[PDB]
């Protein structure tokens, strides 16, 4: 989930990871294609956003 | 690592990984370890 000032927006393993991890409960690493993210929308407090 | 059965395993726990086709194909010790009863999360450094 992406909070960008003004912009929201989401990203979901099924669309987003292209490569499923094991099963096992020791752990499940999701690696995620880049996702792109709404820069401009952000609120520059003080300069910093 | 899947874990340990003795029917497919043996009845060792014993295992190693090794490398080869890299600098030359002699096969090479890169991990040791035992067959545990859950999953052995390995991370290696593979060189090239």
């Amino acid at each position: 989930i992406v909070k960008a000032g003004g912009k929201e927006q989401t990203f979901t393993a099924d669309k987003d990871v292209s490569i499923q991890p094991s099963p096992s409960f020791d752990e499940m690493n999701y690696q995620f294609n880049a996702l792109e993210i709404d820069g401009s929308g952000l609120n520059f407090i003080n300069n910093s956003a | 690592i899947p874990p340990y059965n003795l029917s497919t395993h043996g009845d060792e726990r014993w295992f190693k990984l090794y490398i080869k086709h890299v600098v030359d194909n002699n096969s090479h010790i890169i991990y040791s370890g035992q067959l545990t009863d859950t999953n052995i999360n390995i991370t290696l450094f593979i060189p090239l």
